[PDB]
């Protein structure tokens, strides 16, 4: 309920506490769907695209292939998924947004790989639109 | 254009935390010489904004918030000067609704022991009208099961 709201810092200290919490399988996701929508909430405002787009997208396929083995629900699930992968391929353009390294530029070669510039930089967005796409 | 730029932010720990902590953490000793005839305006309404970001949150938040426009170090002065004045008198609800955080955390605990007792010993002397004026007051008692 606090989520489409808009509040934020309030869902902050709660989303702490539900992570935290609820220490299942279906927890890890319940709690991501909530830091996904915070996602689109902060897109909203400037620079996100580069940061909290990062912080959520992260984890959004890493423990995510071990999950809900389906088993049942997961539309509500993997689409904020590819709200944080919209969220960026629309975004990035190029540059800037590339602007801090060792790790970053990295992410999109391995999304782009499984579902180091010019692999991105000449051919990004035949993988980022896909990536999303899938 | 840091707080009125937060209302349309909608969170109450972050961007307003920020927009208003600063303000007497790092004791502006710089821009007190300008807004120096501002005083009770500048203060009470960056004390006023500290509580209605989380008025409704509590938690930690609440009792560092007490902790700004609390009366801790010193607690007779305040009083001693007013009786009831029309802006820290709002401020008597916002330390105790931290209560129900901590004293959500344990059944006697510093904030609502310490608070209940100050609010009877102000009590014997127009205790009516602030008893009524605060229901808060009242969902308090519950918890150790005296109904």
């Amino acid at each position: 309920s606090a989520r489409k709201q808009n509040n934020f810092s309030l869902a902050m200290k709660l989303l702490k506490e539900l992570h935290k919490e609820s220490k299942t399988r279906d927890d890890w996701l319940v709690s991501w769907v909530q830091s996904y929508c915070r996602l689109s909430h902060c897109r909203s405002r400037s620079q996100g695209c580069s940061e909290q787009v990062l912080t959520v997208l992260k984890t959004v396929s890493l423990l995510d292939e071990n999950n809900v083995s389906s088993y049942l629900s997961k539309n509500i699930l993997a689409f904020r998924d590819q709200n944080i992968l919209l969220g960026t391929t629309y975004r990035i353009i190029a540059n800037a947004l590339s602007s801090e390294p060792a790790c970053l530029a990295e992410i999109e070669e391995d999304k782009a790989r499984r579902i180091v510039i010019a692999g991105l930089y000449q051919r990004a967005f035949q993988h980022l639109s896909e990536a999303v796409q899938a | 254009k840091q707080i009125t730029q937060s209302a349309l932010l909608a969170e109450a720990r972050s961007d307003y935390s920020e927009a208003a902590k600063q303000y007497d953490e790092a004791l502006n000793k710089q821009d007190w010489v300008d807004g120096e005839p501002t005083e009770a305006e500048k203060d009470f309404w960056e004390l006023a904004s500290l509580d209605c970001y989380n008025h409704l949150a509590e938690w930690k938040s609440l009792e560092y918030c007490s902790t700004a426009s609390i009366d801790s170090e010193n607690p007779p002065d305040l009083n001693k000067i007013w009786s009831e004045p029309f802006y820290q008198e709002t401020y008597l609800p916002y330390m105790i609704r931290s209560k129900l955080k901590l004293l959500l955390q344990g059944e006697a605990d510093q904030s609502l022991l310490t608070f209940i007792d100050k609010a009877m010993h102000g009590e014997l002397q127009k205790a009516i009208l602030e008893l009524h004026y605060s229901q808060e007051l009242s969902l308090l008692y519950l918890l150790q099961d005296d109904v």
